[PDB]
């Protein structure tokens, strides 16, 4: 089981960012997988969830994040993303990709804890 | 709608139809195939009453759970398709229980 | 939308000593919680999941107890790699919470 | 049955309850989703040819007792 | 050997007394097998079941309702219409008019159903009744709509039974 | 015993339009009704069978309605692939088994 | 997949003979009939013959009786049809045709040959 990720970086005030992550060693159709951040001296807050293949709402996010990010995954290729559209700089952090409960585990629809997270990357938010 | 954490701030408290309102919605594939084979075993149903067969080899067919199932996924989202050619509806009072669909097709 | 209360808020001990770590929850969450550990520079691991459950290729050494708005989570036998930060994480409802984490550091 | 449940914790409105080895029992969340949820269930107990005369006579004095339409 | 319908009908001929009428539920399909001065003009049906086997049967009120019976099982809008429900917000192609008003014929305006089940609530049996409310139409625009209303109800309209708040996990 | 007539001859309808091709039979064809397509200097396709159900390989553009001595066949949303000549037969009188003369579906 | 290819077709004058062959595959070939339908170009289609699935019984079209004779190897799956002793007739394809029994007496054409064209004229 394996998770990389990419995207990330420097972001104008306002501006968009992506991040994303590929799944490797386990079949990325049947886990959901949620992103967590981690501001700089901070705890982590979460950030949403991409649900298990078997949903048409496939997307999860915090009421301060719900009207400005979109969680998405490729038709064919098994890729995660995170879009930032407008980010704010109350979002600059080091934003990192899990995976969650399989779908066959019953806490995966309303909730769960993760177990694997990947390597994360850097977002930065500033003039 | 249900929003936890509002119910569960206490432990021996729960309002009425909070199962039903916080349940697991369906799962896409499990709500078309079921709602597929309720509608086809209704129509099939309703054919043979118009000429005068009431036919209990249809009527036996039908599966309770998948049509209350229905009731819950179209009262925590009602359902529609287009002119829209569908719309469902499930509704839940302390005596009754039930569910609504109209398919509609356009000749014209 | 879940207070996170963690304690105690920094400790520090040596190599071998026993470290209790205590996390609490606004309303109560039955066994939704899990706990992670944090290596600076690293990516966080999963420790504990399922409140009790420890994950495979974690040491042995730690057992999780507690429910409701207390949780507790040892470490019994402080080990050379046991320098990291511990955070709880509560998994009843969303948005998930997590604690303010714990540094253990070497005495 | 539903009653009896139901009496040990009335505040639930037939909403099912959590009983933890310790022994408590409390109102259930929809979503512990374990064995341990009394009240609730996985699914729902209910319960709602042409014979011509010669292949008569032949079906019939093979079985011989009378009545042949079981 | 394998003979022509002619022969199939005729093979009985000629019939003098009534036979016994039979449901449209029990048959699959039909044949119309005219005859000249052999058997008086006569005109014979082969009807053919689910089991495999065809009975000859001469014209009556019965056969006749039959015939229609079987007529418009197979309509296509009565096909189509659980494939309709299927698909989506991207699922609807027209109908013929044609179906519209056959639809019209063979649906009746509306029809109510009370349907008698018994769920098992741990150790006792709970009778309960559905009322079904359906409605078939074909308005003026040749536009078919099929509205259904299912309901469970408790036999003496008791609240919280376990025909009403089943509680499914889901 | 039975001939069986169709009409028009040639119909002009419109890319994705809807044509109603009739087919009338001389003598009581029933339920006994099948719908063939034929495209130039190809074999014959069965496309419809019973007076309604439509064979494998056609979508659900092509409705087959009719009983007893009219029987007609709609096409709708006509897509390029759809213009061939239709041909419609009964199968409840035996020897010999009797096809209308067709109609051709051309581009309006 | 099934596939009845037809081969044997020529071209004779009157009184000659020619015997059509279809090859079939994708069944056991004894299941179900085997038939023949003309087309005349620009004109409808003609049954020709049938062929019982144990070749017991074949019937055949009234303007075309007595001159033809259809056959069938339920052992080698393969039809013939020998059209002989044959006169004027316009119809050029001949097709190839499985059926298929929806029920004892109703049965259709339910798959087709590409079809041999045949021309018999002086």
């Amino acid at each position: 089981v394996q998770l990389v990720q990419s995207g990330g970086g420097l972001v104008q005030p306002g501006g968009s960012l992506r991040v994303s992550c590929a799944a490797s060693g386990f079949s990325f159709s049947d886990h959901d997988m949620d992103w967590v951040r981690q501001a700089p001296g901070k705890g982590f807050e979460w950030v949403g969830r991409s649900r298990n293949k078997d949903y048409s709402s496939t997307t999860e996010y915090a009421a301060s994040v719900r009207g400005r990010f979109t969680i998405s995954r490729h038709t064919s290729e098994d890729l995660l993303y995170l879009e930032l559209n407008t980010v704010k700089t109350e979002d600059t952090a080091v934003y990192f990709c899990a995976r969650g409960p399989h779908h066959s585990d019953r806490s995966g629809y309303y909730g769960g804890t993760f177990d694997i997270w990947g390597q994360g990357t850097m977002v930065t938010v500033s003039s | 709608q249900c929003q936890r954490e509002t119910a569960e701030k206490n432990d021996y408290y729960r309002v009425p139809h909070y199962w039903d309102a916080c349940s697991r919605a369906l799962p896409d594939q499990t709500r078309y195939k079921y709602v597929e084979q309720l509608v086809d075993l209704t129509l099939n149903y309703h054919y043979d009453a118009s000429h005068g067969l009431d036919n209990f080899d249809v009527l036996k067919r039908i599966n309770v759970t998948e049509v209350s199932l229905l009731i819950s996924d179209f009262r925590r989202q009602n359902r529609r398709g287009g002119r829209t050619t569908f719309n469902a509806a499930g509704s839940l009072a302390p005596h009754a229980r039930s569910l609504e669909f109209s398919v509609r097709l356009f000749a014209n | 939308d879940i207070q996170m209360t963690q304690s105690p808020s920094s400790v520090s001990a040596s190599v071998g000593d026993r470290v209790i770590i205590t996390c609490r929850a606004s309303q109560g969450i039955s066994s939704w919680l899990a706990w992670y550990q944090q290596k600076p520079g690293r990516a966080p691991r999963l420790l504990i999941y399922d409140a009790s459950t420890l994950e495979s290729g974690v040491p042995s050494r730690f057992s999780g107890r507690g429910s409701g708005t207390e949780f507790t989570l040892t470490i019994n036998s402080l080990q050379p790699e046991d320098f990291a930060t511990y955070y709880c994480q509560q998994g009843n409802m969303f948005p998930l919470t997590f604690g303010g984490g714990t540094k253990v550091e070497i005495k | 049955t539903r009653q009896v449940v139901h009496n040990k914790l009335t505040s639930c409105n037939y909403n099912p309850l959590y009983l933890e080895a310790d022994g408590r029992i409390r109102c259930g969340k929809v979503n512990d989703k374990a064995q341990y949820l009394l009240g609730a269930a996985g699914s729902v107990p209910y319960r709602w040819r042409i014979v011509g005369l010669d292949q008569y006579l032949e079906s019939v004095k093979k079985h011989k007792r009378l009545d042949v339409c079981r | 050997t394998y003979s022509k319908p002619h022969d199939a009908a005729t093979f009985y001929c000629p019939f003098l007394y009534p036979s016994p009428p039979r449901s449209p539920l029990q048959f699959s399909g039909f044949q119309q097998v005219s005859t000249g001065p052999e058997c008086r003009n006569e005109t014979l049906y082969l009807l053919y079941n689910r089991e495999g086997q065809t009975l000859v049967e001469r014209s009556s009120t019965w056969v006749k309702k039959v015939i229609w019976y079987l007529s418009g099982r197979n309509q296509t809008i009565l096909q189509r219409m659980p494939q309709t429900a299927s698909k989506p917000s991207d699922g609807n192609v027209q109908i013929s008019v044609e179906d519209a008003k056959i639809f019209g014929a063979h649906m009746v305006p509306k029809q109510t159903k009370l349907l008698r089940f018994v769920v098992n609530d741990g150790t006792r049996y709970q009778m309960c009744v559905m009322k079904l409310e359906s409605w078939a139409h074909v308005f003026r625009d040749y536009s078919v709509s099929f509205q259904v209303r299912l309901t469970f109800t408790e036999a003496n309209n008791q609240t919280y039974t376990f025909c009403t708040h089943p509680n499914l996990i889901v």
